[PDB]
C-alpha cells in the first residue's frame, strides 16, 4: 500500500513492479495521466543520451579527433568551435535516425500503435547480446540505472563547467571553490 | 544597396545613435554614481550601443531617414527580414492548428464533447501539444488519406 | 556454531545492555547478540558479514603492517627508495609517490574484481557458500576445526579493526601509534 | 599529419598532496583551516 | 488532490489564462536575454 | 466535558485525546474550523524546526566548522544570505517540502498519520508501548523547544549575548 522508496507516501498505483528500476517512486504521480509505457520510453532514450554525453564529455577532454576545430578540451567550447556543417549534419542524421527507428510512429498518439512496439526496444541489438532469458532482466535493470547515474552526472558536469570555466578532470584535478 | 544604402556606414543612422546615448547621458547627469538610476541608465546606454551595433553588423539597410528598412521580396541576401522569420511562424501556427482540430476530433467522439470544450481533458490535451512537431506531413497525409477534405454533399449550407 | 549458546548462537548477549534483536537468529558465526540498531532486519545478511570479514582481514594486515613501520623493520631496499621513516602518513605519501601503493591498488581491486564481487554476487544469489570464504587455506591449518577458526578469526579483525582505528587517530594525536 | 590527438589530462597533478591543488586538497585545506 | 479541484483546473479559463502567461513569460524572457531582434540573424 | 487541562474551559470537541500531548487546549476553537490531523502536522513540522535550531544554536556557539567564520548563531543567518550557504539550505528544504506538499495531500486523504512521515532509521520505535511514550515525548519536547527557541533569539537580541555566554 506504501512505496518502496518512498514510505509515507502511498505507492503508485500505475507502477506495477513490472518495469526495471521500478521502486514505486512517483511522488507527484505522473504516471496516473502520462502512460508509463511513453513515460519509459523517454527515460531510455533520456538515460542513453546522458551516457552518451557523459562518456563524451570525460573522452572528447582527453583524445581528440585531428583539427584546430575538434581540439578544444572545455566540452562547451567544443560546441561552438566544432564546424557548424558538421552539427547541422549531425541533427538531421539524429532526425533522420529517429523516424526510421520508431518506423514513421513518432508521436504521442501512434508510437505504440503495434502491440509487439515495447517501451524502449527500437529493434537496436546489432550483436544480439539480448538474446539470453537469463540476462535479459539484469542486463535491463543495469541499462535503466545507468541512464538515471548518467542523467545525474550529465547535468552536474555541464553546470559545474558553465561554474568553474574549466573542463570536469581538469577541474577535479585544479579545484578552486567558487567566488562571486 | 538595393535602393538604400547600408546601416553600417550612415550618417544618419549615426545621428540618431549619437542623439539616442546623448539623451541617456543627459538624464545620467542628474544622477549620483553608483546610485540604482546611474547603473541603470548607464545600462540603457550600453543596450542602446549593443543595439545599434548589431544592427550595423547584421546587413540591414538603412534610408535617409536613419532608420532599418526590410526588403521583402524575396532576395536570398534579406531572408532573415521575413522569410525565415515567417517560416518559423508558420510552423509555430501550423503546429497550433494541427493540435486544436486533433483535439476537436477528439472531444468529438466523446461521452460529451461540450463538457470535453469547456472543462478539458489536459492530458489528451498535451498528448497532441506533443504531435503538433510533423503536422507538416500529419496534415498532408490526412488531405490525401482523405480524412482532412469533406465532401460537399456532406457539409450543410443555405438555399440559394 | 563454536560453542553455540554459550559463545555464540541465539540467547547470547555480549553487552546485555542492549537486547538481543529478534533479527539475529544465531545463523550467523560471530552472532552475539549485538545489533541495537537494528540493521538485520532491512540489511542483507550475507552481504553484511562478508563486508564484516573483509574489513576485518584489512584491518589484520594493516595492524601488522603499521607495527612493523613503526618498529622500523623494513624490506632490503625499501628504505633506499621510500625513506627512513616511521611515521604511517609519511609512508603512505613515499609510496604513494614512488609508485608502490599504486600497483597494490591495482593489484587489490584485480583481485576484488575477478574473485570477490562473482564470489559475492553468487553468494547473493544463493550459491550457499560461506561467507569471507575464497578457498585459501593451502596450509591447512583449518581442516581440524573450521568453526572455531572461523570465530576466532571473525572476533580478531573485529579487534583490529578497533586496534587499527585507534593507532591512526593515536598517531595523529601525539605521532605515536601506540597513544601511550 | 591528420591523426588522432592525446592529451594527457593528468600532467603532474595528483589526488593528494601534489604541486596541483585537486578537490581532495580542497576538502583537507578546509577541514585544516584555521579562521 | 482532489479530482474536483483539478477539473477546476481544467476549466477553459484557467488553463487559457495559465498558458497565456506561460507565452507571455516565454516571450519576455526570450526578449530579455536576446533582445532587440527585429531579425533573423543570418 | 471540560478540559482536562483548563478545568473551567469546555473540551473542544474535535480534540478527544486520542493524539499525543492532547490535553484539551484549544481555547480559540482552531480544531472547531480547521483539519485537527493539518493543524497537527503544522505542530509537528514546527517543533522540530524548533528543536533542531535549538540544538543548532547551541552546537554553533560551542563549535562552528573550521570552514566558516566564528559568529554567533543569529548574525549567521545575515551572514549566509550573502555567502550563498543559506540559499542552498533553503533550496533543499523546499526540495524535501515539494513532497511534503505531496504529503499533506495524502494526509488529507487520510492515507497517512500527521508527522509520520516513516522516518526511523534506527529502529527505536519498534515496541508500541515505547511508540507512545516516544511520541508524548516528541510532543512536550517539540511544544518546549518551540518555546525555548524563541526565548534564545529573543535574549540574543536584548543582551547581544549568546545563551551559553549569558547563563553565567
Ligand atoms: C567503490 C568500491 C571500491 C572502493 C575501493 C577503494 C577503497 C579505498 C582504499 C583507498 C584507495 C584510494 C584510491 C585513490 C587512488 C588515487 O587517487 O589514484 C591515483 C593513482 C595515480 O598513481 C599515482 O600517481 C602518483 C602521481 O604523483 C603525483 O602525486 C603524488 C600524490 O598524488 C605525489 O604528489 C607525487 O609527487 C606527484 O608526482 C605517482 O606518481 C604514482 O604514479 C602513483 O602513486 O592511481 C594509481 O596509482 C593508478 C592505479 C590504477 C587504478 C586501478 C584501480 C582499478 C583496479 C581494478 C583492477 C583493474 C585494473 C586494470
Ligand atoms: C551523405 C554523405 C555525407 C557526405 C558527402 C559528407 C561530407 C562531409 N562531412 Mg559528413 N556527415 C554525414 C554524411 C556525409 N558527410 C553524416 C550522416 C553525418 C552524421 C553522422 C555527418 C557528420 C559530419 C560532421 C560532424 C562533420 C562532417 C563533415 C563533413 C565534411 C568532411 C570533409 C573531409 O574532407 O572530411 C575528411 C575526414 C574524414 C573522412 C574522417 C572521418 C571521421 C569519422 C569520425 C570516421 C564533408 C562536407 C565535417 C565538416 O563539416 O567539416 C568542415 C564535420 O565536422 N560530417
Ligand atoms: C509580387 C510579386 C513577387 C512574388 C510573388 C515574388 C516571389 C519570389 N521572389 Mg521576388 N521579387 C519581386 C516580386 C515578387 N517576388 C520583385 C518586383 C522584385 C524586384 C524588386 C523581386 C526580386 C527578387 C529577387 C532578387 C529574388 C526574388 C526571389 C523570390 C522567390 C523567393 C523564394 C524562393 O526562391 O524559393 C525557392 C525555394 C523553393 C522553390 C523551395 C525550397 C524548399 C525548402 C523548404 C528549402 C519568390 C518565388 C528570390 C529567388 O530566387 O526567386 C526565384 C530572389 O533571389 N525576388
Ligand atoms: C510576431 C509576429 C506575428 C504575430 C504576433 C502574428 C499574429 C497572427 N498571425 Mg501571423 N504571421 C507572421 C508574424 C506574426 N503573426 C509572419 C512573419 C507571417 C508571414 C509568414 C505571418 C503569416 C500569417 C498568416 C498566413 C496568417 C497569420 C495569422 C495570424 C493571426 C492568427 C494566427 C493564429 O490563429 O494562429 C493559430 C493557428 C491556426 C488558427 C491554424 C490556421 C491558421 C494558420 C496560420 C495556418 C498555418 C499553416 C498553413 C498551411 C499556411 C498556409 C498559408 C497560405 C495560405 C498563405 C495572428 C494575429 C492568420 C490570420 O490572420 O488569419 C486571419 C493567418 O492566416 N499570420
Ligand atoms: C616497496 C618496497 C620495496 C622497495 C622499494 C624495494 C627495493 C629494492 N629491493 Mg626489495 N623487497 C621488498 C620490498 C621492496 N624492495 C620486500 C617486501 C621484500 C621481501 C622481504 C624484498 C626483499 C628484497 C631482497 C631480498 C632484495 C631486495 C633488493 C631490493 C633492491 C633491488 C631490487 C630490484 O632491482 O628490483 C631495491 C632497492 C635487493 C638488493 O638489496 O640488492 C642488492 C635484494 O637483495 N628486496
Ligand atoms: C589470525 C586471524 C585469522 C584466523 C583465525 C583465520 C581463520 C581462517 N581463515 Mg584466514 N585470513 C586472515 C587471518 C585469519 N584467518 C587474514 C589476515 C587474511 C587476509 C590475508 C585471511 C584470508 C583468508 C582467506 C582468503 C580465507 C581464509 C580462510 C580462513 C579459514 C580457513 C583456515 C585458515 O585459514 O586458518 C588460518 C589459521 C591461522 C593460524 C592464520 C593466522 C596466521 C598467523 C600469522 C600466525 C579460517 C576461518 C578461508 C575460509 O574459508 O574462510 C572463511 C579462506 O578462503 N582466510
Ligand atoms: C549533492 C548535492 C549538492 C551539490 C551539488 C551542492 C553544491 C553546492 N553547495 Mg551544497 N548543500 C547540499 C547539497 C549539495 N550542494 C545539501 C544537501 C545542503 C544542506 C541542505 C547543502 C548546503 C550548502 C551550504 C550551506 C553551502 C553549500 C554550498 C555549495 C556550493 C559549493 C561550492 C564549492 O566550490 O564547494 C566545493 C566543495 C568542497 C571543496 C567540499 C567541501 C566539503 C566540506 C569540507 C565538508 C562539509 C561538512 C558540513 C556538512 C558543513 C555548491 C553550489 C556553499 C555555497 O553556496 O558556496 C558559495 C554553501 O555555503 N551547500
Ligand atoms: C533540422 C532537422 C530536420 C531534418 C530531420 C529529418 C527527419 C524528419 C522526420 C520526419 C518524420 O519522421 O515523419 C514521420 C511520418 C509519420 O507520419 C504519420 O504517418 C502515419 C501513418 S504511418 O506512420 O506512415 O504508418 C499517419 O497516420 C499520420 O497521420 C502521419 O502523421 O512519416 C510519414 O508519414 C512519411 C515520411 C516521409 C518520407 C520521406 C522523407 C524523406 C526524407
Ligand atoms: C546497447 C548495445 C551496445 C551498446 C552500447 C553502448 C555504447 C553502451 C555505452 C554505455 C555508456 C557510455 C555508459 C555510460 C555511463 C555513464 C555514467 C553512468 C556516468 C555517470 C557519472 C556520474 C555519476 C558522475 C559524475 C560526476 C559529476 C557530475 C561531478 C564530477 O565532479 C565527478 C563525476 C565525474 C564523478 C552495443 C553497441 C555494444 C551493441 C549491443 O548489441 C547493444
Ligand atoms: C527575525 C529574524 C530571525 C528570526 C527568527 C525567529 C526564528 C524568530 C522566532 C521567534 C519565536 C519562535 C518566538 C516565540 C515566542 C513564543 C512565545 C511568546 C510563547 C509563549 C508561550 C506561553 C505564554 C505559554 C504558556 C503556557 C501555556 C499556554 C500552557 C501551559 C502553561 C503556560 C506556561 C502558562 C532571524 C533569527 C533569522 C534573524 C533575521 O534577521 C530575521
Ligand atoms: C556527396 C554528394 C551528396 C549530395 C547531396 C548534398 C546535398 C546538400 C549539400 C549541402 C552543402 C554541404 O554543406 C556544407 O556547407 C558548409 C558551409 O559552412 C560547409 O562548411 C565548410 O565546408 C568546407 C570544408 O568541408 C570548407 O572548405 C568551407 O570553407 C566551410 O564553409 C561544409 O562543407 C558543409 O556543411
Amino acid at each position: 500500500e506504501k512505496s518502496a522508496s518512498v514510505p509515507f507516501l502511498s505507492k503508485p498505483e500505475k507502477l506495477d513492479g513490472s518495469m526495471a528500476g521500478d521502486v514505486g517512486f512517483d511522488p507527484l504521480g505522473i504516471s496516473y495521466f502520462i502512460d508509463v509505457k511513453w513515460l519509459r520510453e523517454a527515460e531510455l532514450k533520456h538515460g542513453r543520451i546522458c551516457m552518451l554525453a557523459t562518456a563524451g564529455i570525460l573522452v572528447q577532454e582527453v583524445i581528440h579527433l585531428p583539427g584546430p576545430a575538434f581540439s578544444s578540451k572545455f566540452a562547451l567550447d567544443a560546441w561552438s568551435t566544432a564546424p557548424r556543417g558538421g552539427m547541422v549534419q549531425i541533427l538531421i542524421a539524429i532526425g533522420l535516425i529517429e523516424m526510421v527507428s520508431n518506423r514513421f510512429a513518432i508521436t504521442a498518439t501512434d508510437m505504440f500503435a503495434n502491440p509487439n512496439r515495447k517501451p524502449g526496444d527500437l529493434g537496436f541489438d546489432p550483436l544480439s547480446l539480448g538474446a539470453n532469458p537469463a540476462t535479459r532482466a539484469k542486463y535491463e535493470l543495469s541499462e535503466v540505472i545507468h541512464g538515471r547515474a548518467a542523467m545525474m552526472g550529465l547535468s552536474g558536469m555541464i553546470h559545474q563547467m558553465i561554474v568553474s570555466k574549466q573542463p570536469v578532470i581538469d577541474q577535479l584535478l585544479n579545484f578552486k571553490p567558487v567566488d562571486a | 544597396v538595393a535602393g538604400l544604402t547600408p546601416c553600417k556606414d550612415s550618417k544618419d543612422f549615426q545621428r540618431r545613435l549619437d542623439g539616442s546615448v546623448k539623451k541617456l547621458k543627459t538624464r545620467l547627469a542628474k544622477y549620483e554614481k553608483g546610485t540604482p538610476p546611474a547603473l541603470a541608465l548607464e545600462k540603457q546606454i550600453e543596450r542602446t550601443q549593443a543595439r545599434f551595433e548589431r544592427y550595423g553588423k547584421a546587413g540591414l539597410l538603412c534610408g535617409t531617414d536613419g532608420l532599418p528598412h526590410l526588403i521583402t521580396d524575396g532576395r536570398w541576401s534579406h531572408s532573415g527580414e521575413f522569410v525565415i522569420p515567417g517560416l518559423f511562424f508558420l510552423y509555430i501556427a501550423g503546429w497550433i492548428g494541427w493540435v486544436g482540430r486533433s483535439y476537436v476530433l477528439f472531444a468529438r467522439e466523446s461521452d460529451k464533447p461540450t463538457e470535453k470544450e469547456i472543462i478539458l481533458d489536459v492530458p489528451a490535451a498535451l498528448s497532441f501539444v506533443s504531435t503538433g512537431f510533423i503536422w507538416p506531413v500529419s496534415a498532408f497525409k490526412e488531405f490525401t488519406s482523405g480524412n482532412l477534405i469533406a465532401d460537399e454533399s456532406e457539409i450543410t449550407v443555405s438555399p440559394r | 556454531l563454536y560453542k553455540e549458546g554459550s559463545l555464540q548462537g541465539k540467547g547470547v548477549n555480549c553487552i546485555p545492555i542492549f537486547k538481543r534483536p529478534d533479527s539475529l537468529k544465531g545463523d550467523a558465526v560471530g552472532d552475539m547478540g549485538f545489533d541495537p540498531f537494528g540493521f538485520s532486519s532491512w540489511v542483507d545478511m550475507n552481504y553484511v558479514r562478508e563486508a564484516e570479514i573483509k574489513h576485518g582481514r584489512i584491518a589484520m594486515l594493516a595492524f601488522a603492517g603499521i607495527v612493523v613501520e613503526v618498529l622500523g623493520i623494513k624490506a632490503p631496499g625499501a628504505g633506499k627508495i621510500l625513506g627512513s621513516s616511521t611515521d604511517i602518513f609519511e609512508i603512505h605519501n613515499a609510496a604513494v609517490e614512488k609508485g608502490s601503493m599504486g600497483q597494490i591498488l591495482l593489484w587489490c581491486g584485480f583481485f576484488e574484481m575477478t574473485a570477490g564481487l562473482p564470489a559475492m554476487q553468487q553468494m547473493l544469489e544463493g550459491s550457499g557458500r560461506t561467507p569471507g570464504d575464497f578457498g585459501f587455506d593451502p596450509l591447512g591449518l583449518g581442516k581440524k576445526d573450521f568453526a572455531q577458526m572461523q570465530i576466532k578469526e571473525i572476533q580478531n579483525g573485529r579487534l583490529a579493526m578497533l586496534a587499527v582505528s585507534g593507532m591512526v587517530h593515536h598517531a595523529l594525536i601525539n605521532g605515536k601509534v601506540q597513544g601511550l | 599529419d591528420s591523426m588522432i590527438v592525446f592529451e594527457n589530462p593528468l600532467g603532474k597533478c595528483g589526488a593528494y598532496a601534489s604541486s596541483c591543488h585537486t578537490f581532495l586538497d580542497e576538502m583537507g585545506d578546509m577541514l585544516k583551516a584555521t579562521p | 488532490m482532489d479530482s474536483n479541484f483539478l477539473k477546476y483546473l481544467s476549466t477553459a479559463p484557467v488553463l487559457l489564462t495559465v498558458w497565456l502567461s506561460f507565452t507571455a513569460g516565454l516571450v519576455i524572457e526570450a526578449n530579455r536575454f536576446f533582445p532587440d531582434m527585429l531579425y533573423f540573424p543570418m | 466535558d471540560f478540559s482536562a487541562a483548563v478545568p473551567f474551559l469546555k473540551r473542544p470537541s474535535n480534540l478527544d485525546g486520542t493524539l499525543a500531548g492532547d490535553v484539551g487546549f484549544d481555547p480559540l476553537g482552531f480544531s472547531d474550523v480547521f483539519d485537527l490531523r493539518v493543524l497537527r502536522e503544522a505542530e509537528l513540522k514546527h517543533g522540530r524546526f524548533a528543536m533542531l535550531a535549538v540544538l543548532g544554536f547551541l552546537v554553533q556557539e560551542v563549535y562552528t566548522f573550521p570552514f566558516f567564520p566564528k559568529m554567533a548563531p543569529v548574525d549567521a543567518h545575515d551572514y549566509f544570505v550573502t555567502q550563498g550557504g543559506g540559499s542552498q539550505i533553503i533550496f533543499w528544504i523546499s526540495f524535501v517540502e515539494i513532497f511534503g506538499v505531496v504529503a499533506l495531500f495524502e494526509l488529507i486523504q487520510g492515507k497517512r498519520d500527521a508527522g509520520d512521515f516513516a522516518f526511523d532509521p534506527l529502529g527505536l520505535g519498534k515496541d508500541e508501548a515505547t511508540l507512545a511514550r516516544y511520541k508524548v515525548a516528541e510532543i512536550k519536547h517539540a511544544r518546549l523547544a518551540m518555546i525555548a527557541i524563541g526565548g534564545f533569539i529573543h535574549q540574543f537580541w536584548v543582551t547581544k549575548q549568546t545563551v551559553l555566554e549569558q547563563l553565567g
